[PDB]
């Protein structure tokens, strides 16, 4: 796939496409 | 981590697997 | 705030939007 | 859980925040 | 709630969020 | 320009594109 | 109104400048 | 206004309730 | 309308706003 | 990688994340 | 075609490539 | 192109028309 540049809620948006209704955790460090 | 990583560098949707329930 | 039906892609956003830097689980069903 | 209460039935954004680390 | 650093169609977003079908005003300066 | 349904937040982004500086109303039923 | 127009009936970006401010 | 504040500065939830009919 | 300035995958909603279910071609140089 | 319905804006947004800079086509029915 | 694979049916990112330039 | 131009500079909708199928 291309590599991702992925700022604020479109790091959310892309993490609802890998996963889904399987769930995901949004961690900041 | 990863949120850090794809937002000042670049990451690969395979790391963002690792986020997954 | 008005209360809503919140689904899929849109309910994790409205959860960047609440909790951002704190971080978030989504954890469906 | 979070799809019942916001989803299928409705929520605010403070309903919301139980679901923040 | 964090606060928000919310620019273009991410302040509209925000405001469905926050308002939804009560509807809201829109109104750049 | 295509005419196609456009509802709840995908409509205020519509509005958002179309109408930007100039600001709107979204004030439903 | 709008969601009449435009969500439950279909509408193109012409009928949103009406909308506008 | 609200609109300006959000992007250059931040602001809170609860302004933007202030916009909502 | 207003003019647009519109970066990565806002420039694919407002093409999907513009065109619809008619499709489009998303095609970068 | 879930497998979800992926419909209209979210398809194309999808679509985005993984085709980038290379670009896509999107072209339903 | 695209709507019926991923859209009526359902598919991952794996699928979505088929549409890649 | 139309990518580069309305991320560099500016663009129209009745610009992005043309890549309507
Ligand atoms: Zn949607
Ligand atoms: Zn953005």
């Amino acid at each position: 796939f291309v590599k991702q540049h992925l700022c604020g809620s479109h790091l959310v948006e892309a993490l609802y496409l890998v996963c889904g209704e399987r769930g995901f955790f949004y961690t900041p460090e | 981590g990863i949120v850090e990583q794809c937002c000042t560098s670049i990451c690969s949707l395979y790391q963002l697997e690792n986020y997954c329930n």
